[PDB]
């Protein structure tokens, strides 16, 4: 739970502050132990508009 | 040498040391159990009593003196032939059955 | 369990049990497959596939 | 042959109360 | 006011693995901070050092308390 | 002896030995909680609430 | 990693109770300095009497408080002076409201903080002390603290403790070691409020098997020496 | 499967004692220990071997665990 | 005239199964562990019959449950710790139980030794599911690895992971069908546990040399009524010093943190009596190779008594089988210790080793030196 | 029985728990039922014996 | 859930959303009338044929 700055970031798009793990605009750990990334769920991905996602 | 090695997991067995002979130790499955059955009333009553003292040594946790110790070369493989026989009837009777 | 059960008569039981053994087979396939309305199958049968 | 049957002794397990073969054991029966 | 465990701590790094811990961490401090641009940090000289001297201030603090 | 006695008094009846395990349950439970109460209370003796209430 | 020391707390001994009045300054450590953060969900005031406060103590404690209060004729939810039978106060509405106002962190309910951590009290304490400056190489955001016992040694709670950070009523200096010991009592006593009673039932259940095992052990010899002093004979024909 | 039809048995002769007439616990110390050491001599180079490799197996283990989380120089 | 415990139908049962039963007059403590066993299930029982007056298994409440129960409950903390570790000494009488089987020959008796076999998984099926009960980190966690782990079955993995859970995830349907189950199960067990007694007093017991002992039987009455009562009182001892003096040795600290589905714990372990099997699993790298040989290693007990090749039952006269023997449960105290320890360097390999290890023992080592034990007796 | 003053959570919960596991204690108790049956077997709406036609 | 604040709507939710739950609630409701039907007559089948003398 140590929340990431999201929309913003120091490298990308959001920023572990607590650790070391900043994020990308794909969301990606820059650097820590962190098992992934933000998990990239299952989705419709057409459109930001048509995505069922769940 | 396997005088030496057999001697040697025989004394490691450590069933002679509760008095007993190899034969008394073999599970008794239903080949074995004939083999039992056709066995000669006092080599059959020799067994039980055998059995039965073992038993009681090893609800003391106890084992029998060393002179008491069944010694290997004396360790008569007294069920051998009937289980022997009891095996090759079976055998017989599958070898028919095929 | 190894060769006393391998021999010319139990091939022959083996042959004559075959047909039933099948049968069976076949009978719990089909039950499988009404059980579960597995479509994979069902929607090949002509007239069952309308409830699909 | 039923004669040459003994008790083996049993003093190694008797209670003190009677380990003596020439005393009455119900002197004892009621404290044991 | 004085706390005891200001006290408590310096008596405790006077120990002799709290001394060989010190000048290891001063040596990664000396290190890290000529190198321009490194990924050590001293954490792990920090954590000997540490752990050193809490054991022996855990062993003499509740006393004072 | 003693035990002789105590046998001939109390144990030999079934019904005179529950009686006599009966009254000794009562009484053992009452004697071995007080003990076992001191031994604890001495033991953290001062920690308790009990021992400090008396300030409040 | 950094694991904490273990500590010579006064309950650590098998038979060994907590100091209650440890329990009483390590309340009012909690009520003055972690409160205002923390929640305590699953202790109420109530909880406190016959264990570090008088019932009147904790009644007065309890009305120090404005706890809200059900609907009214009206259907309106009014504020009322707190009860014994009420819950330890929460600092906010949700859980989001406390990640608002820390920095994006949730400050954990403390009803079973020491239970829920390995290392327990002995961590606690450690961590309240344990605030250094951080080692060369490294560099923490703003709004964190360096830790070395915080799983990833930056943690985002300020060090609350500090040399006369209260009062305490007994007069004891309230100095930061002090005001930690006294917390994490308190900690050891809301996480588990069994505790003496269970070291209390320890300590009979171990009187009690000393002496039935040697009890049950005997009965089951007497009935046993039948067949183990047994003796047999063989007498074939 | 009952008493009186288990087995044939034929020349067996027990001797037993009341247990009012006996001790529960007779040389418990001065048989029992010996006895307990003898059991274990018995058997000890069959049971401890295994436990001594997983001693050393879990020593190494944990010790190399903790010798790969520090740093080394690079 | 009659003797009512004999002539009366139901007293007739309870004197032939535990009164005139006649036993071995040798069996050693380790055939305590049978009459433990029963004892574990009745204590489950009861305790849990207890929490279950309390407990409520909706996932707004269930951790809160809990803590009423322990906090405000009369001696409530009581019957919740009796419950938790004596489901751990459930689980240690369970393991001594199958060792004594194995290591004496047991699994000759067949039948009682299949029955075990569905005992060993109904039990470790209901301990499973009443530890997500608490609704603690490691409960939500854990039942999500272990509920997982079964998309690995091919064609319906997901379709039947869905349906456990009753939705997308493991939620509220999960948690109260859990309890339904965790509620019913022991009863089932119970059912099990009869079915097996009459399966073993077909023969009875066997005993520590593996000879057949009916010229030496005892009552059973008078001996093990005695004998399995000290016992009991014994593992009350250990139950008790485990629920007063460390309540938390054998839990996690993680299940007193509600579960948190958006946060994972550092460590998503099973419970203790797990850690060997989760072990196994996670030493094969592909998943449905791992739940097989997970499934394998109780599985394969099954197969003991076809792969006896000894003349002998017992291992009391057969030194070679009883250092494998001991090899074996030393390859399970690694494989526990392998189970509780992250996947990373060493442990892996570790895992590796002792995962094959079990494997090869069971089915090869002990197998061909039954072999040779049988050839240095010349037979 | 209640657990309480009236009847209210305890008494809801505790009424699951039995209600629960009764059921089952009536299982067995139906099992000793016909247990004691068969040593008899069953009456007949003559009320006579019938071994001679069963 | 046998809490006070779900148990009424626990059982709506049986009766309203969980497939097939309204049969499954009836029957058992119903069920246990049944039962009940059943024990009366076999009580009283038992009173009529004098099977009390088991
Ligand atoms: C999870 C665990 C749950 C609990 C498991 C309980 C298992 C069963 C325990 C009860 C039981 O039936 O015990 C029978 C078992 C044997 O009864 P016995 O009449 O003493 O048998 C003597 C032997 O025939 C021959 O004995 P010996 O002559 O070789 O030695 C005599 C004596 C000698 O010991 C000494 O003299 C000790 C000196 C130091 O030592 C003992 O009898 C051992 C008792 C304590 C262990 O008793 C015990 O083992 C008592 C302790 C039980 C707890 C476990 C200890 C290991
Ligand atoms: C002196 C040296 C250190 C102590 C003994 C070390 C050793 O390996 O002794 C094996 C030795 C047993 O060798 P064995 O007679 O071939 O084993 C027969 C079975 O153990 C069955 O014998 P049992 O039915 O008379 O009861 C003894 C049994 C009792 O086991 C239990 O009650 C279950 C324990 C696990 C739960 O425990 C043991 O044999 C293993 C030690 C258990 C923990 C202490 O243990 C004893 O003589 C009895 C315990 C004496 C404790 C002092
Ligand atoms: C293998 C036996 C058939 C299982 C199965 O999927 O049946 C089809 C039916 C309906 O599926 P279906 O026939 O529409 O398509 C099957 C494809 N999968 C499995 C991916 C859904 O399955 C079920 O009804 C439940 C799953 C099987 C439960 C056993
Ligand atoms: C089962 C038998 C276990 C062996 C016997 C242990 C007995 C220990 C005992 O009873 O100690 C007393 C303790 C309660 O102690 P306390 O709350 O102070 O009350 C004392 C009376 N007023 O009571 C206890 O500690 C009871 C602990 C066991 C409870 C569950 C027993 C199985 C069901
Ligand atoms: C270790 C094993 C023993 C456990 C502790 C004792 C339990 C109670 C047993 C007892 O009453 O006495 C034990 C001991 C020897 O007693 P025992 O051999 O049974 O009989 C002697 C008198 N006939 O006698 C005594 O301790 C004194 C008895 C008076
Ligand atoms: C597990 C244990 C299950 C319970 C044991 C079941 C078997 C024993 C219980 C019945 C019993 O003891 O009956 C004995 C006796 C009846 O009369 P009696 O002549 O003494 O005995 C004839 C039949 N045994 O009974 C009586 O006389 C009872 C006397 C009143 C009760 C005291
Ligand atoms: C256990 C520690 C003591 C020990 O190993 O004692 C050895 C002893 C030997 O017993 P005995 O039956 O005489 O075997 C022949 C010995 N020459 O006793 C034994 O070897 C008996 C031990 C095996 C049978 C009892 C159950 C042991 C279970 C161990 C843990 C199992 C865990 C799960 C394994 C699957
Ligand atoms: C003004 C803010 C603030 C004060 C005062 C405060 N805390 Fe916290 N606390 C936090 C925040 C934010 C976190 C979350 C940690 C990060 O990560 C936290 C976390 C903790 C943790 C958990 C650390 C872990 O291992 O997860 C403990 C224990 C704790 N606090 C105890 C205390 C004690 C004891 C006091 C005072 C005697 C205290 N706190 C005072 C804000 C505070
Ligand atoms: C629900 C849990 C279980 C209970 C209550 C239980 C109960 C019992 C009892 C009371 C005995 C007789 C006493 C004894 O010899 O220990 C026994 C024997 C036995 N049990 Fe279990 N058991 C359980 C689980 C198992 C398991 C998991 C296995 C192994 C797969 C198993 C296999 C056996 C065997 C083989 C015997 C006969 C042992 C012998 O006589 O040598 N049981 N069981
Ligand atoms: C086969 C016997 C049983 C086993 C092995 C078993 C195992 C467990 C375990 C491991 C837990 C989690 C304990 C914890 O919180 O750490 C648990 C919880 C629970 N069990 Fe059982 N159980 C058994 C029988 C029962 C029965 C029969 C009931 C109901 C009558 C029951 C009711 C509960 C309840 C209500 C909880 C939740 C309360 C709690 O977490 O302590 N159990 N069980
Ligand atoms: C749990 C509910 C019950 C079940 C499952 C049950 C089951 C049975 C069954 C299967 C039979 C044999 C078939 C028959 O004659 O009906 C039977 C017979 C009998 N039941 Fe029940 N029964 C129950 C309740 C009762 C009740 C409430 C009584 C009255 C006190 C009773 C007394 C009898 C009697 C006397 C017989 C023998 C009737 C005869 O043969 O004439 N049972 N029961």
């Amino acid at each position: 739970g140590c929340v990431p700055i999201a929309n913003a970031g120091d490298f990308g798009g959001y920023y572990c502050p607590c650790h070391g793990s900043h994020y990308d605009a794909s969301g990606r750990i820059r650097k820590g132990p962190a098992p992934l990334n933000l998990e990239v769920p299952t989705y419709e991905f057409t459109s930001d508009d048509l995505v069922i996602v769940g | 040498w396997l005088e030496g090695i057999r001697k040697w997991y025989y004394n490691a067995a450590g069933f002679n040391k509760l008095g007993l002979m190899r034969d008394d130790t073999i599970y008794e499955d239903d080949d074995v159990k004939e083999a039992i059955r056709r066995l000669p009333e006092n080599l059959y009553n020799d067994r039980v009593f055998r059995i039965k003292r073992a038993l009681d040594l090893t609800m003391r946790q106890q084992i029998l003196p060393k002179e008491q110790w069944t010694k290997y070369e004396e360790d008569k493989f007294y069920l051998e032939p009937y289980l022997k026989e009891v095996i090759r009837e079976r055998k017989e009777r599958e070898e028919w059955a095929k | 369990m190894l060769s006393r059960f391998l021999g010319p008569r139990y091939r022959e039981l083996a042959r004559n049990w075959i047909p039933t053994a099948s049968m069976w087979g076949a009978v719990g396939a089909v039950g499988l497959v009404w059980a579960t309305d597995w479509r994979l199958i069902l929607d090949w049968v002509p007239y069952i596939n309308g409830k699909f | 042959s039923h004669t040459d049957i003994r008790v083996p002794d049993f003093s190694d397990y008797r209670r003190a109360e009677v380990l003596d073969s020439t005393k009455s054991s119900k002197e004892s029966s009621d404290a044991r | 006011l004085v706390d005891p465990l200001t006290t408590v701590r310096e008596q405790c790094e006077q120990i002799e693995k709290c001394i060989k811990a010190r000048e290891r961490l001063e040596l990664c401090d000396q290190r890290v901070s000529s190198r321009s641009q490194t990924e050590e940090d001293c954490t792990e000289e920090l954590f000997d050092f540490l752990h050193a001297r809490d054991h022996c201030v855990a062993h003499k603090l509740f006393n004072s308390l | 002896t003693l035990t002789a006695r105590l046998y001939s008094l109390l144990f030999r009846r079934t019904s005179t030995f529950a009686l006599t395990i009966a009254v000794g349950a009562l009484f053992f439970e009452r004697a071995f909680d007080q003990g076992a109460d001191a031994i604890y209370e001495h033991i953290n003796q001062g920690k308790l609430w009990k021992h400090i209430k008396h300030k409040y | 990693e950094l694991h904490a020391p273990s500590y010579p707390w006064s309950h650590r001994g098998l038979l060994s109770s907590l100091d209650h009045t440890s329990i009483r300054r390590g309340f009012q450590v909690y009520k003055q300095v972690c409160s205002s953060c923390h929640s305590m969900d699953y202790v109420a005031y109530r909880h406190l009497v016959g264990v570090c406060y008088t019932e009147e103590e904790a009644k007065a404690l309890a009305e120090e408080v404005e706890v809200q209060d059900g609907p009214n004729e009206d259907g309106e939810m009014f504020m009322r002076p707190g009860k014994l039978s009420d819950y330890f106060p929460k600092p906010y509405p949700n859980p989001e409201a406390a990640r608002a106002a820390n920095n994006g962190a949730l400050p954990p309910d403390l009803s079973y903080i020491v239970r829920a951590r390995h290392g327990g009290e002995d961590y606690v304490f450690s961590l309240l002390t344990g605030y250094c400056e951080p080692p060369t190489g490294v560099s923490l955001r703003e709004g964190l603290y360096f830790n070395p016992y915080f799983p990833g040694q930056a943690i985002a709670m300020a060090p609350p403790i500090y040399n006369e950070v209260l009062e305490f009523d007994d007069g004891t200096p309230a100095t930061m070691s002090q005001v930690a010991k006294d917390v994490c009592t308190f900690l050891r006593w809301a996480s588990e409020p069994e505790h003496d009673h269970r070291k209390r039932m320890g300590l009979k259940m171990l009187m009690m098997m000393g002496l039935l095992l040697p009890l049950v052990y005997a009965m089951k010899r007497h009935k046993w020496s039948v067949l183990k002093s047994r003796k047999l004979a063989y007498r074939p024909p | 499967r009952e008493f009186g039809h288990l087995t044939r048995m034929r020349h067996v002769i027990t001797y037993s004692l009341s247990p009012f007439e006996q001790r529960a616990f007779p040389h418990y110390f001065t048989k029992g220990i010996p006895n307990v050491l003898r059991r274990t001599r018995a058997c000890i180079l069959r049971v401890a071997p295994p436990f001594v490799v997983f001693y050393l197996v879990y020593t190494w283990g944990t010790q190399e665990f903790e010798k790969s989380k520090r740093k080394n120089p690079a | 005239m009659t003797n009512i415990r004999k002539s009366h139908p139901l007293m007739k049962i309870i004197n032939n199964a535990f009164i005139d039963l006649p036993a071995p007059s040798n069996i050693s403590s380790w055939w305590n562990f049978g009459s433990l066993l029963g004892i574990c299930l009745i204590l489950q029982i009861l305790t849990g019959l207890f929490l279950a007056m309390h407990y409520t298994s909706d996932t707004t409440t269930a951790f809160s449950s809990v803590t009423h129960i322990c906090r405000d409950v009369n001696y409530g903390w009581v019957i919740r710790y009796l419950h938790a570790n004596g489901a751990s000494m459930f689980f240690i009488c369970l393991f001594i139980h199958v060792g004594r089987g194995l290591y004496y020959g047991s699994y000759m008796f067949l039948e009682t030794w299949n029955i075990g076999v569905v005992l060993l998984f109904t039990v470790m099926a209901t301990a499973f599911m009443g530890y997500v009960l608490p609704w603690g980190q490691m409960s939500f966690w854990g039942a999500t690895v272990i509920t997982n782990l079964l998309s690995a079955i091919p064609y319906i993995g997901t379709d039947l992971v869905e349906w456990i859970w009753g939705g997308f995830s493991v939620d509220k349907a999960t948690l109260t069908r859990f309890f339904a189950f965790h509620f019913i199960l022991p009863f089932i067990i119970t059912a099990l546990a009869a079915v097996h007694l009459l399966f073993l007093h077909e023969t009875g017991s066997n005993n520590p040399t593996g000879i057949s002992s009916d010229m030496d039987k005892i009552p059973f009455h008078p001996y093990y009524t005695i004998k399995d009562i000290l016992g009991a009182l014994f593992m009350m001892l250990i139950l008790l010093i485990l629920v007063l003096f460390s309540p938390d040795l054998l839990g996690d600290p993680d299940n007193y943190t509600p579960a948190n589905p958006l946060n994972t714990p550092p460590h998503i372990k099973p419970e203790w009596y797990f850690l060997f099997a989760y072990a196994i699993l996670r030493s094969i790298p592909n998943k449905l190779g791992g739940v097989l040989a997970l499934v394998a290693s109780i599985l394969i007990l099954i197969l003991m008594p076809m792969l006896h090749t000894s003349k002998q039952r017992s291992m009391m006269f057969r030194p070679l089988s009883q250092c494998l023997f001991w090899m074996l449960v030393a390859d399970l105290i690694t494989l526990t210790w392998i189970g509780g320890q992250p996947v990373e360097h060493p442990f892996i390999i570790i895992g590796q080793l002792a995962s094959i290890l079990y494997f090869l023992i069971i089915l090869v080592l002990m197998p061909i030196t039954s072999i040779i034990e049988n050839n240095l007796l010349k037979w």
